[PDB]
């Protein structure tokens, strides 16, 4: 009774904790309240509760400061007794952690403690340890004496007192600066996938003692590098307790024979011995490359003896392996037969969210100036992975450092805290480190959740339902697992497929015409694989094959060559559709412009079965175009977008793009021109519909009402 | 949360405010029965937009005779009128509102019908002296439905050390079956969710499930003596009444503080925000402090401000186990 | 039963693996007594462009190798081979000359009265109510393949099911579990597709 689960924290503040409102109700205290949280080997915080509307009715919520005072982790249980009684304290001694306090001097009370504690009324128990990001750095504090005991709450007539040695911290305290859960920033689903597979085995290992069945034996963790595949194991393996074992292949190959494969079996025998134990190989293509690459002997004989430690973790009970490569078929394919190796993660390459996230994520200790814009540089910052983003940091840092310093002139071994405190990093600094950051992951696909929404399509209001239906259908009650769109082009087909995964906050692949194509001319088709491995990866995602003729246009469309409507890509889609399931949480979405020579297997039943054709917007659809193309920009009260819609009769939604375009594009020119007019102007649209045309002839339109015909 | 009956006094609960008020203005006929109809129209109907559009149509039939009071026409109020029907017939309270300002009640031919029709006629003792029906219609436009007020239940406390005394078992750590499954599923579920595939109509329907509980707040302060003091507050309530609650229980009701919200946002008493709206709903701990100018004099003077509350309080407190 | 698929013959071709046309047949072999079937038998002749391709004939590396393994497989060996397609207008003619699939068999889309059989023997499942009317839903049903005949039945058990477990919150699929399910049950088969096989299977004489 009165004892929860303890989670993860939300509030990241170190003296706050989190509860679901009923249990406050049933503890009859209030938000704001003090209490204490009992933990292990009888010791105890004292903090004060909130609530949200995210929290677990059985889960407390809490931050790794509070979890480390009570000695407790993730997944264990506390009580929680309020403690009205608390008074304010009268004087309280607090001295720094000699691990955190070193190569800085100055006044710390002034830099960190003060403001810290400042009109906060923070709870403060004798023995507590918390943490004050400042200066560049991390430095945490330990509570020695208070006047009133065991605890109290700290008050602007309270007397702080920082005087004596910094402490050298216990053997049983581990450091606030090691990497956790609150250091990962995006890839949210994949580390949750880990938790699932990793923690039970390693928090409850009785569970898996008691029986014949093993946990997973490795994991291997795949994507571009700087993404966090060896902060993951790391973060997992301390949130937990478990013994973390760092092997990679340089380490292991740059020995000689004899000596590399002892010290690789050396590390497995050492995670018995500290088990509950994860160990972590990076660079797993180097350590086991693929065999047929090679004829040296030291090589194929450390994959084999890779391959008897992975089986004998049978026997090494709780120990866990991870590995981490750039691919997973960059590996020598015996480590992915049954067991071993046989689950993998697509850690990938975070989106603007994630982005930022890891950006707050390492300007936690950093000082930022008024002006700076952490979403606006992660929205910039495309192609960029952690790794990049740290370096972004730094460089920022570095540049800010350099500007203040070189007005200090403090030429010692030790820099002064009221020297960082005064500094900041601003935009200036955040810019002309973007200018000098290269991405590293620039190359590689980036798929993300689109930010095209429903109120960028003009028209097809029955669209919309029917895409909505397909999706809404299989959740709330065979159903299709994918649609394929026909009609003229410059009609939404995209913009369709992009706005279904905004609205359901899935993942948009975009394949393109030019990607299908480099596949068939370089024979490299086996990619298509890859793809729809990717899709079920990137789960919630909507799958979307553009211009599905592309190679049959290339090979002559109308004439031809060797072929014809399918050929080596297509075929493999078409393979690999059958290997997925409705219930894999991927919406396979196909266009084309040409359906008369389009390979007719992708619509048999199984695969592409609903098929909805896109015609020409009518009047009232191109007036909701006009105004969707211009709701981002000033428009002057005089452009009357119902009659040149009215006009407009053969144009497509591209087509009226343009005029809209134009538009836009004369307006910003008599500005620029009057500065050397703040809006959009009839006669901005009356030149604009000048040059704009019509790109869907008549003709073109009866070929699309024949095949509609022709399907029904 | 509790009321006072603004008729009789009574205490009542939330449910009970109804049937105690109605009962009262029903019986307050034997006193007054203008001003009893008059609470029975704005009080039992819960309709306000039609009694508003009732007391209106009632104050021109009104002045209809006021302007012509010779003229035997509009000495005489037709029930069955489309305007009459659908503002005044339709609402509680309207014909008591009739009779208590001199209307009888009669049954007159129609002028095109068999069927008598129903007509509230003036008598002559009222249409001689208009003063009196101007005075009541003024009664009726200006008046507002009755509410019983909530009551603050003002109490301060004094917790006890003795309430955060407790040692737990020593099996209190070791997690059972149902919780390890429990948690495990929880784990599957969580990812199993990031991984649907679903519309924005599905996703509302799960997050819209935290939106209905609480229209209520009690709000503590923990004061600089050691006492807490509590009372009862609506969730729109706004910021102001905090404080003058605050300093009707203060010793010295004049001496300028600051609230301080559980959040660290301070509460100013010029900022005129709902209780509901600064995250003080269900329920919240302030933190109270003297302004500065005044401690300063306080410490300046060597006086100890040991007593923060009003003696007429502390002698009432209670303690918390 | 081995059951070979298109997409197996398509890989083959592409990635120039066409050993693995061996293992199929001598999987055929090794499970004796057997029957080796053969989906989509048209997937070579697409690949090479189908409607459209070159102005050359289907002969190419698969079929070559799959007719050699015909031709070496004997019938003491207790393996027969069904093949199936859903163009024949476009298969290498090869494969029917006498010593392979020379035997031709259409199987169009069910008639009233196999119509009929197929609604009935979907139900032999699950009671049925004498309210249902299963040669209406046939007379209706003239353009549904046998596969969409069994969603008609399917969706009306689920239909019937759906009921009876809220009155516990019935015995028979009703009526209105068969008419509900009409709702939802669409043909599979366009005309077009139907003419195009009954010309083909007129051309055969
Ligand atoms: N997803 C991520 N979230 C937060 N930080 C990340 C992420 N990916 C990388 N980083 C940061 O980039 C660096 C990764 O370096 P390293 O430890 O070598 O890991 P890896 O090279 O495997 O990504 C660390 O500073 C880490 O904080
Ligand atoms: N239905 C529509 N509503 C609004 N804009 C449209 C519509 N159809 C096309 N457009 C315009 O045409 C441009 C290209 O659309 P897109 O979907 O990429 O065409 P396609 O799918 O043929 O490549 C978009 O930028 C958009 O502004």
């Amino acid at each position: 009774p009165n004892r929860l689960i303890v989670d993860e924290a939300i509030n990241e503040d170190n003296s706050v904790v989190s509860l679901s409102q009923p249990k406050m109700d049933e503890l009859q205290l209030f938000r704001g309240d003090t209490v204490l949280l009992k933990g292990k080997k009888r010791r105890e915080a004292v903090c004060i509760v909130l609530s949200d509307d995210t929290c677990s009715d059985e889960k407390i919520r809490m931050n790794r400061v509070v979890r480390n005072n009570l000695r407790v982790r993730l997944g264990d249980v506390i009580s929680i007794q309020p403690c009205p009684d608390v008074k304010y304290g009268k004087r309280i001694h607090v001295l720094p952690i000699d691990d955190t306090v070193e190569g800085i001097t100055g006044n710390l009370f002034e830099v960190y403690l003060k403001p810290y504690f400042l009109e906060a009324y923070r709870p403060i128990r004798k023995g507590d340890i918390f943490l004050v990001r400042g200066g560049m750095r991390a430095v945490e504090f330990k509570v020695v004496e208070t006047d009133p005991s065991p605890y109290c709450i700290v008050a602007p007539d309270t007397v702080i007192h920082c005087e004596g040695e910094p402490i050298k911290r216990e053997d049983e305290e581990e450091s606030l600066n090691e990497v956790g859960y609150d250091d990962i920033g995006g890839c949210r689903k994949q580390l949750a996938q880990i938790k699932e597979m990793v923690e039970l085995p390693l928090r409850h290992p009785a569970l898996f003692k008691a029986i014949g069945v093993k946990p997973p034996r490795g994991i291997l963790l795949y994507g571009p590098p700087g993404t966090g595949k060896t902060l993951i194991a790391r973060a997992v393996a301390n949130e937990t307790g478990a013994f973390f074992f760092l092997i990679n292949g340089p380490e292991i190959m740059s020995k000689l024979a004899g000596e590399s494969e002892s010290n690789l079996r050396k590390a497995f025998e050492e995670a018995e011995k500290n088990a509950p134990a994860i160990i972590f190989i990076d660079e797993l293509d180097a350590i086991a490359p693929k065999r047929e690459k090679t004829h040296g002997e030291v090589e194929r004989r450390i994959v084999s003896q890779l391959l008897t430690l992975m089986d004998g973790l049978k026997q090494r009970a709780h120990v866990i392996v991870m590995a981490a490569t750039n691919r997973p078929n960059s590996i020598d394919p015996a480590l992915r037969r049954f067991g071993r190796f046989d689950r993998e993660v697509d850690i990938g390459i975070p989106d603007a969210t994630g982005r930022l996230e890891i950006l707050q994520i390492h300007t936690k200790n950093m000082k930022l100036a008024d002006d700076v814009d952490l979403e606006q540089v992660a929205n910039e910052t495309h192609g960029h992975v952690g790794a990049d983003l740290a370096a972004l940091c730094s460089e920022a840092a570095l540049q800010a450092i350099r500007k203040k310093m070189d007005l200090i002139d403090l030429e010692d071994e030790t820099i002064d805290a009221e020297v960082m405190n005064s500094l900041a990093v601003t935009m200036d600094d955040f810019r002309w480190a973007l200018s000098q950051s290269n991405p590293s992951a620039l190359r590689e696909t980036v798929v993300e959740v689109p930010q095209v929404t429903w109120e960028d399509i003009g028209g097809l209001e029955d669209v919309k339902r029917e895409l909505q239906e397909l999706v809404q259908y299989p959740v709330e009650h065979t159903p299709s697992k994918g649609v394929l769109f026909y009609g003229p082009p410059g009609c939404g087909k995209t913009l369709l497929a992009k706005a279904i995964a905004n609205e359901c906050q899935a993942n948009f692949i975009s394949i393109k015409g030019p990607e299908l194509l480099t596949m068939w001319f370089g024979e490299s088709e086996a990619n298509v694989r890859e793809i729809f491995d990717k899709a079920r990866q990137a789960a919630p995602c909507v799958l979307f094959f553009d211009e599905l003729d592309s190679i049959a246009k290339a090979r002559g469309g109308n004439i031809g060559d060797g072929g014809g409507a399918a050929d080596r890509v297509i075929n493999q889609i078409l393979t690999e559709m059958d290997g997925m399931s409705t219930k894999k949480n991927v919406f396979i979405i196909g266009a084309t412009n040409r359906p008369d020579i389009i390979d007719p297997a992708i619509l048999r039943p199984g695969r592409l079965d609903q098929l909805i054709y896109i015609p020409l917007p009518d009047e009232k659809s191109r007036v909701a175009i006009l105004k969707a193309n211009l709701r981002k920009s000033p428009v002057a009260k005089d452009v009357d977008l119902e009659f040149l819609a009215k006009m407009t009769n053969g144009f497509s939604g591209a087509d009226l793009t343009e005029i809209c375009q134009r538009a836009c594009k004369l307006a910003i020119r008599e500005s620029i021109e009057s500065e050397i007019v703040p809006e959009i102007r009839r006669d901005h649209f009356e030149e604009a519909m000048r040059f704009a045309r019509r790109s869907v002839s008549d003709n073109d339109i009866r070929k699309y009402e024949m095949f509609a015909q022709t399907l029904q | 949360v509790y009321f006072t009956c603004p008729l009789t006094g009574a205490t009542l609960r939330k449910d009970q405010r109804d049937a105690c008020i109605k009962e009262a203005i029903l019986l307050h006929f034997s006193t007054d029965p203008v001003a009893a109809s008059i609470m029975k129209i704005y009080t039992f109907n819960k309709d306000q937009d039609r009694v508003k559009l009732g007391v209106d149509t009632i104050a021109k039939y009104l002045d209809n005779i006021h302007l012509h009071p010779e003229e035997e026409k509009y000495r005489k109020i037709k029930l069955q009128n489309k305007v009459f029907q659908e503002r005044i017939n339709c609402l509680e309270g309207t014909h008591e509102f009739f009779e208590a300002i001199g209307f009888q009640k009669v049954l007159l031919p129609a002028q095109d019908q068999e069927d008598p029709e129903e007509f509230y006629v003036l008598s002559e003792t009222t249409l001689a002296q208009p003063q009196s029906l101007e005075r009541h219609k003024e009664q009726l436009l200006a008046a507002e439905p009755v509410r019983a007020k909530l009551d603050r239940q003002r109490r301060v406390f004094q917790p006890s050390p003795l309430a955060s005394q407790f040692e737990l078992p020593g099996d209190f750590f070791n997690l059972t079956a149902e919780e390890i499954k429990r948690e495990q599923r929880l784990r599957s579920e969580a990812v199993e969710r990031l991984s649907v595939l679903r519309t924005k109509a599905m996703r509302e329907k799960e997050e819209q499930r935290g939106l209905r509980k609480y229209n209520y707040t009690l709000l503590r302060v923990r004061l600089p003596d050691g006492c807490l003091l509590q009372g009862t507050f609506y969730a729109r309530e706004r910021l102001g009444a905090v404080y003058g609650f605050v300093r009707e229980a203060l010793q010295s009701d004049w001496l300028p503080f600051e609230l301080l919200a559980s959040g660290g946002q301070k509460l100013s008493e010029d900022e005129n925000l709902a209780l509901n709206e600064c995250g003080l709903v269900p329920s919240a701990l302030l933190t109270f402090s003297w302004d500065m100018a005044v401690l300063e004099d306080i410490k300046a003077a060597g006086a100890e401000p040991d007593s923060i509350l009003k003696p007429e309080l502390l002698s009432a407190i209670e303690k918390l186990l």
